[PDB]
């Protein structure tokens, strides 16, 4: 049950993972997650704010 | 700043800082100013006429309160080191009257702006260290 | 791919001459046997394998040579010798930085290798429990330890390495951390631009590479507390370049060098060996 | 949400913000632009700065008062020691340029007066001496960014050699005109109650494709108070003044030596 | 008819030839271009100035004399003063260029001599004290169109202080390295008998696609006597060498006041 | 997945005004 | 994710390579790279040079 994924690149490329324990608690890292959604905290407002527009109109 | 600390667990950043200006002055108050970033390696400016030769934006006073100055990322280096540092130094940002403001008699003639800070899309920071703005007694 | 093979020629009478060129063009000689001698042939197996960057640069080098000591440390002088701090840099030795300096820029991974020794100092004062060395790396902004049992050294962010004394040598990678697109060998140039009629001193600042690079800070102690008896420690720094490319070859360094930069020493510039007549074999 | 108010104009790394505009005026009708092959004169390869040079350049701060009679600029002289824009107009014999002008005065909702803004072509004025005609120094036509005044009098010199300068006369706009006619130039008014700010974009006006900018201005900028500055809580107050301009679409030729021009 | 003796170089308004050249070189066989999107670090729209300073700077000439060590440059050092060139340098932070480098020796069928002309990337040289290390001052480092000249003597300072200058010695190229070995950089040799004239084009070099000219030299030259001018009627005769450098490819990004460097 | 991109931009001169804004709204 | 490559031939042949890391930069040695282009160095020159023709016509 290997796991082959790509490995974060260096100076100059695949790399396997198998799972030796019954607890996911055991595993190694979690993979890169570059999920993001800035405007939950930068822009939280109810109506759309357009950056061209006004902010008050 | 929220950004300054967040940096300070990095070794490297690159990318552009938006510079937001609110105006906190009476509704009465009239004013231009102009917001300058000039990359560094000549005489920091002390006057608007060397400041406004830089990057800058002539900011109106009115209905909208608030007016952003980006400093863009402008690097001979692809990063920038988390200290002061002379080889990665990011240049000067300065303020001047345009015109001056302009308030009616029974206005307050003293009032406030305030600055704030924040990373652009194109930001980013790498090499994790640890910050020295936490310690305790041993 | 192998080295080139000889082809079978015999001789010539012509107006092709390729004996003759013009170095003025900058161009090197190019003829080979075959163009100046009859010539067998020969097929060349033997290949350039071993000369290769990825070949002549795949070596541990010993760097640095750290001291670390365990005892009951009763005066600032003492205290300080509890742990070490060692500016991460290739110029203490001069073997692999005289390979490296035969190319101007290198992009390259670090395999960094540690061996570390111990003896006692005296025989009157007992024993010692078998010792572990914390080597954390402090890169630039972190602060740096001021004693051996500081804050600094609970790295939470920083890595650490935990090496117990008779275990393997310790061992870890690093990518290349370059904050431009290649590490420079040769920087002719300096870290800022003195400017007309400024009050900043232009009298003790320095020149080149010395004045931007920063590859941060090794810190060293014996995690442990002091036995009766003093131990002191060496720790060897073995870096090996790999997955290297290299740009701009160098001539290679000719004379000692004295310091991190490109100095020599008056007493230390006459290489050559004066031969009795132009004409020894 | 859209408003003929609100603006926001960028230029290069210079970004100019207006809530309280009136439209905006392309002199004309015509927006800036390159010299065409189909127009071309001199046949050097030229130099096109853009982001160097073409970026808003603000000038000294000038105060209106009660008896403020007017300002005058010209240009390119005006931005002769701006930045790059500077350099470039005086390494090359050659120059063309368009502006954006964008000239700013804030006030409050008491505070009353209207400014004039007008771009004038070729805005040739008249000497201080009546012993000679056209009569004026390079230094006194060419004054860089502080530009002159009008006044409300004329007071031609004894001596001709005193009068080498404008008799920038307000209400004949310093050439033998009546002011109230600056209309038929491109223009905008700042009228305190109504607005802060006026924008002129001005295409590059000559008879000629490019010519010598350290020799002739193309556009001269008149402020003229129409209606005076008045302030019931204090007569005397002073309220400023800022032109910001920025070159577009510049273009030189003919590359060499600086030109430093005489300051004497 | 066409021969590698016989050469014209046309950058913006300047033309080269020569009449006795040997090829030409083109520095690690790659021509100098501009930065492409895909290589790019500042995101401000550069500034490409072109014909205005992509053209052939002559420095001062020098006197190759039979005592004569030899001579260096750095690149952009040597043209920080040249034109329209040196104020696109100093008026942005960052900037790179590529050269055409053209040194020019004629003498007659009688005299004889040989110059090694090298490009060399990143060309550090020794300080002139032992009490520091890598201690040059900025005015020393940078001497503009006059460049240096080599020594066959080292004689370091007593006092630190008097010391901060180059140890530029001839037989280990002023960096502790055997002249011998300096045909690893990309040159060409004048031998007075073959030709009059080397040739380099040299592109960027750096570990950056961009830097800052005014802290960072990315090429030095260096003209090495490799045999000692000789002329039989008089051994106390004095030849120019001239050199003429075009930047190539030249883009500029953070525009701001001008750089103004210490003078000492 | 990358950090933003530059795109290639000239001036302009238009009632777009994306300089101006209004922190007062929490943004 | 088992890559199966020739070993340098000794005295008298394949040698199989399983990454066990997520980055790179803890691979092995690069695998031998034979590219060279002697010519960049050793005859940088504009106008193309023929051996058997003279080097200045
Ligand atoms: C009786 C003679 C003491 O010899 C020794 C020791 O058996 O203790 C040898 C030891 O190798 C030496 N240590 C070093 C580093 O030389 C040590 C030290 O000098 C002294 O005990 C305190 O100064 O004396
Ligand atoms: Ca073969
Ligand atoms: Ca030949
Ligand atoms: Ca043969
Ligand atoms: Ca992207
Ligand atoms: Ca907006
Ligand atoms: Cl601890
Ligand atoms: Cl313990
Ligand atoms: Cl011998
Ligand atoms: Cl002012
Ligand atoms: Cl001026
Ligand atoms: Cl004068
Ligand atoms: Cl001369
Ligand atoms: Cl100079
Ligand atoms: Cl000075």
């Amino acid at each position: 049950g290997a796991q082959v994924s790509s490995q974060k690149v260096g100076a100059h490329v695949n790399y396997t993972t198998i799972n030796y324990y019954k607890d996911s608690a055991s595993n190694a890292a979690s993979k890169l997650d570059f999920s993001q959604d800035p405007s939950k905290f930068t822009e939280p407002v109810k109506d759309i704010m357009i950056k061209t527009a006004p902010a008050l109109n | 700043t929220m950004l300054g600390e967040i940096l300070n667990y990095y070794t490297h950043w690159t990318g552009s800082l938006r510079f937001t200006f609110l105006f906190c002055g009476s509704m009465m108050a009239t004013g231009k100013i102009l917001l300058s970033y000039s990359p560094p390696g000549a005489k920091p400016p002390t006057t608007r006429k060397d400041a406004m030769l830089g990057t800058h934006i002539i900011w109106d006073l009115g209905l909208q309160s608030s007016c952003t100055m980006l400093a863009p990322w402008i690097s001979n280096t692809v990063y920038r080191r988390c200290i002061k540092d002379d080889f990665t130094e990011g240049g000067y940002i300065t303020c001047f009257y345009q015109t001056r403001i302009v308030v009616p008699s029974g206005t307050p003639t003293s009032m406030f702006m305030l600055a704030f800070v924040s990373a652009c899309p194109d930001f980013s920071v790498r090499l994790l260290r640890d910050t020295n703005h936490i310690s305790q007694r041993t | 791919p192998t080295a080139q093979s000889t082809p079978l020629t015999s001789g010539v009478n012509s107006q092709e001459v390729p004996a003759l060129t013009a170095v003025e063009t900058g161009a090197s000689g190019q003829a080979v046997p075959s163009d100046v001698i009859e010539t067998r042939h020969v097929v060349n197996y033997k290949t350039r394998s071993e000369s290769t960057l990825e070949s002549f640069f795949g070596r541990s080098a010993c760097v640095t040579i750290l001291e670390v000591e365990n005892f009951n440390a009763t005066t600032d002088a003492d205290r300080k010798k509890q742990f070490t701090t060692w500016a991460i840099t290739y110029t203490d030795t001069v073997q692999l930085r005289r390979k490296l300096e035969f190319f101007t820029y290198s992009r390259f991974d670090l395999e960094m290798t540690f061996v570390i020794t111990e003896r006692y100092y005296a025989s009157n004062t007992g024993h010692a429990r078998n010792q572990v060395y914390q080597l954390m790396y402090i890169p630039p902004g972190a602060p740096r330890p001021t004693a051996w049992d500081d804050y600094t050294w609970q790295s939470s962010s920083n890595p650490s390495v935990f090496y117990t004394y008779g275990s393997a040598p310790p061992r870890m990678s690093i990518p290349y951390v370059g904050i431009a697109n290649a590490y420079s060998h040769f920087y002719d140039g300096f870290a800022r631009v003195p400017l007309k009629d400024e009050t900043v001193d232009s009298g003790d600042t320095y020149y080149g590479l010395v004045t931007i690079n920063d590859f941060g800070t090794l810190a060293v102690r014996v995690v442990n507390e002091y036995n009766p008896a003093r131990i002191t420690s060496k720790i060897r720094v073995y870096m090996k370049p790999k997955h290297v490319r290299c740009w701009c070859p160098r001539p290679p360094r000719a004379v000692p060098y004295r310091g991190e930069g490109v100095d020599f020493k008056q007493d230390s510039i006459t290489p050559l060996t004066a031969v009795e007549n132009i004409n020894t074999f | 949400g859209y408003s003929d108010r609100v603006r926001q104009i960028t230029l290069g790394n210079s970004t100019i913000t207006t809530q309280e505009a009136a439209n905006a005026v392309v002199a004309y009708g015509e927006w800036p632009s390159y010299l065409d092959d189909k127009e071309a004169n001199p046949i050097d390869a030229p130099t096109e700065p853009d982001v160097s040079s073409n970026r808003f350049y603000t000038l000294d701060s000038v105060q209106w008062k009660s008896t403020s009679r007017g300002w005058w600029w010209k240009l390119p002289d005006a931005l002769k020691d701006m930045g790059m824009f500077g350099q470039n107009m005086y390494y090359h014999y050659l120059g063309r340029s368009g502006y954006t002008v964008h000239v700013q005065c804030n006030a409050s909702k008491f505070h009353q007066g209207a400014l004039g803004v007008f771009a004038i072509p070729e805005y040739v004025m008249a000497c201080n001496t009546e012993a000679k005609t056209s009569y004026v120094s390079y230094v006194n036509a060419n004054p860089g960014e502080k530009g002159g005044v009008f006044d409300n009098a004329y007071n031609p010199s004894a001596e001709a050699s005193e009068g080498r300068k404008f008799a920038a006369l307000d209400y004949l706009l310093g050439c033998g005109v009546l002011a109230g006619n600056a209309f038929v130039y491109p223009h905008q008014i700042i009228n305190l109650r109504t607005n802060n700010s006026a924008t002129l974009v001005l295409p590059y006006v000559n008879s000629l494709a490019i010519d010598c900018m350290a020799k002739h201005n193309n556009w001269g900028l008149v402020i003229l108070p129409l209606c005076k500055l008045d302030y019931a809580p204090n007569s005397s107050t002073e309220i400023p003044i800022t032109v910001t301009i920025a070159p577009m679409f510049t273009e030189f030729n003919g590359l060499r030596n600086i030109t430093v021009p005489a300051t004497q």
